[PDB]
């Protein structure tokens, strides 16, 4: 149902990259400002900010124009790159909650608003009415808590994830500034939600997972795929390094096993160093390489090596933190296979708003020969109320008093249904309610090793002329320490 | 190629904020002269020139992840940018505790999970090349001295 952009579904780099490094994986999702080598910015000194109003106005009328030329009905229009700029089309701006969701969008992919709005028992007035988005009424709460009646709850939805979101208008003295190599440009914002919890949709895969190999190798026949039907000579033909500048992690074995079928190469005389597409092979079309890797899947990937890279930084809880357990986690729970703790170490929150989203199991003879009249004394010594001794049903007392056992044991030398799966649900509500409110709130709030042991290194360099200085020095640092450490332990089994 | 457009958001003193809004809202070419930003190649220091005034800046990291969501019916939104900095205008310095809207403040402080600095990668950089340049190197976990 979700339609993103036409460089969204044809895995363009610019916004899907083929190869992201230690330092583009710290990076992830917060890009920094780059400096230019060659433009008008990167000159240095003053530069002045264009005011867009006529080109957002003219944009609009235009599209507006295009709309009514093709009949009127709603159109599709992110066609091209320049379609996804900022400098046309209503922008609202998206904070999110957690740090480091599970999921995110790509630059050029779609999401919807949906109001959900439960009816009030009976007589309800109708949704109140919202300026973004479509309005639903959900019975089926689609977040883990359920909607209280009259209360309509926006949220964003794609194939991604589910999250509900919440209208803040912006600070007064925040304006966006949009730069590229030519210059500097400036819009107001008037509209930014706050995201919260993500209900994920879409399983990340784990690493060495086999839908991460398999992602892995669909991805780079797509990418040579579009590079064979990018050539322009007959017989379609590319170079292996254009290859290994895109996927330079790769295995040049691995990308000759891509190219074995489909592909074959020349050493000598015309096409020499090329590699030529087979004339019996057939390229795919443009939907059958869409349909081989769809966005969601790059989506699920980058999270997947993301969390990877800041897992793999910092040194089981945190495992479980991972966004593959989490997301395994929280679509067995909507099935039903599991449940989940909502309170536990998978909280993103750090502190009791929030969810965590981690598995949880969904889990004599002689009382019969008492003959009645001593049973009925019996049940009068324990305790029982006189009603059962008074029906005096001899198998309805003997069972009352063998559920009243005794216990006992010693060696030598209880619902597990209802009550958990209701404890379950009234805390998710119960958290989803905490969460909708700390996040609504207009409320201004005011700005407030084991072993004890430091590491120590001596060594020895030879000065200009002649000299053997010695250096003796002192890392205190813990995390230094444990870095530093973990690289000569390695090297002393790397011989 | 393309190349994605890289996004911030400007805070300015809420006098000057308001002399930028009516500029802005009003469109004309104007703005454009009394507009500048200067960004200095320390890469988190600026001056931004309200009407040829200058102002002190500094780019700073934000806590969260915003995205721009452009529309053209308010029904699909497409994501344009990410968007992780701010220059606020009037290391640890370079990053901002707070969040832009009002719900979350002290977000780093509060609603984060404790997260690492991934720093001390490029510190053991740092120490890699000083042992590889010398001769002998001697390691010895230590106690109190």
């Amino acid at each position: 149902i979700i339609q993103h952009s036409i460089p969204a579904v044809e895995l363009r780099q610019p916004f899907f990259p083929t190869h992201m490094g230690p330092i583009k994986l710290r990076q992830f999702h917060r890009p920094p400002l780059k400096k230019y080598s060659f433009g008008a910015l990167s000159q240095p000194g003053p530069h002045s900010v264009q005011p867009l109003l006529k080109h957002i106005k003219k944009k609009a009328k235009m599209r507006e124009q295009e709309r009514q030329a093709s009949g009127g009905g709603e159109m599709f229009f992110m066609r091209t790159p320049q379609d996804l700029t900022g400098k046309d089309g209503d922008l609202i701006l998206a904070e999110y909650s957690e740090e480091n969701g599970p999921l995110m969008m790509q630059v050029g992919m779609a999401t919807k608003i949906k109001n959900y709005y439960k009816r009030k028992p009976g007589k309800d007035p109708g949704a109140p009415d919202c300026k973004y988005g479509e309005t639903v009424y959900c019975h089926t709460s689609p977040f883990l808590g359920s909607l209280h009646p009259g209360q309509l709850l926006q949220a964003f939805e794609n194939n991604l994830f589910r999250a509900p979101i919440y209208l803040h208008k912006m600070p007064e003295t925040d304006f966006l500034i949009i730069r590229t190599r030519q210059g500097y440009y400036i819009r107001e914002l008037v509209d930014i939600f706050v995201v919260g919890q993500q209900c994920p949709l879409f399983e990340v895969p784990g690493p060495n997972s086999k839908r991460a190999n398999t992602h892995i190798r669909d991805f780079l026949q797509v990418f040579i795929y579009r590079l064979f039907w990018k050539s322009k000579d007959r017989p379609r033909r590319i170079r292996m390094e254009d290859i290994k500048k895109a996927f330079p992690s790769h295995s040049e074995s691995s990308i000759r096993k891509r190219l074995k079928l489909c592909a074959d190469f020349k050493r000598t005389g015309m096409d020499s160093n090329w590699w030529v597409l087979k004339s019996d092979f057939r390229l795919p079309t443009e939907e059958e390489i869409r349909a081989m890797v769809s966005p969601e899947q790059c989506c699920a990937y980058y999270s997947m090596i993301a969390a990877e890279q800041r897992l793999k930084d910092a040194g089981d809880d945190e495992v479980r933190t991972a966004p593959w357990n989490t997301t395994r986690a929280f679509i067995a729970a909507m099935k039903g296979k599991c449940l989940l703790e909502v309170t536990g170490v998978a909280d993103p929150t750090g502190c009791g708003e929030g969810f965590s989203y981690v598995k949880i199991p969904n889990k004599d003879a002689d009382l019969r020969r008492l003959s009645l009249k001593n049973a009925k004394q019996l049940l009068r010594k324990f305790g029982v109320p006189e009603e059962e001794i008074k029906k005096l049903s001899r198998w309805e007392v003997i069972d009352v008093v063998r559920t009243m056992s005794t216990e006992q044991a010693r060696s030598g030398e209880r619902f597990s249904v209802a009550e958990h799966q209701e404890r379950y649900k009234e805390e998710c509500q119960r958290i989803f309610d905490l969460q909708n409110k700390v996040l609504s709130s207009t409320e201004v709030l005011s700005t407030d090793s084991a072993t004890g042991r430091c590491l120590k290194i001596y060594r020895t360099f030879r000065d200009e002329e002649g000299k053997e200085y010695v250096r003796c020095e002192t890392v205190r640092k813990p995390a230094v320490i444990d870095a530093y450490v973990r690289i000569r332990t390695t090297k002393d089994e790397e011989f | 190629p393309h190349e994605l457009e890289s996004q911030f958001i400007l805070r300015l003193p809420p006098e000057y904020a308001s002399t930028v809004r009516r500029a802005v809202q009003s469109g004309h070419v104007n703005l454009k002269d009394r507009l500048t930003i200067e960004l200095h190649p320390d890469g988190r220091h600026g001056i931004v020139r309200v009407d040829r005034v200058p102002l002190a800046s500094k780019l700073v990291d934000l806590p969260c992840v915003m995205e721009s969501l452009k529309t053209i019916d308010k029904k699909t939104f497409y994501k344009t940018a990410d968007i992780c900095q701010m220059l606020v205008s009037t290391e640890k310095k370079f990053i901002w505790n707070h969040g832009i809207t009002l719900p979350l403040k002290n977000v780093r402080k509060r609603r984060f999970r404790k997260t690492a600095k991934k720093d001390v990668e490029k510190e053991v950089k740092r120490l890699l090349s000083t042992d590889a340049e010398a001769v002998s190197t001697r390691w010895e976990i230590i106690a109190e001295d």
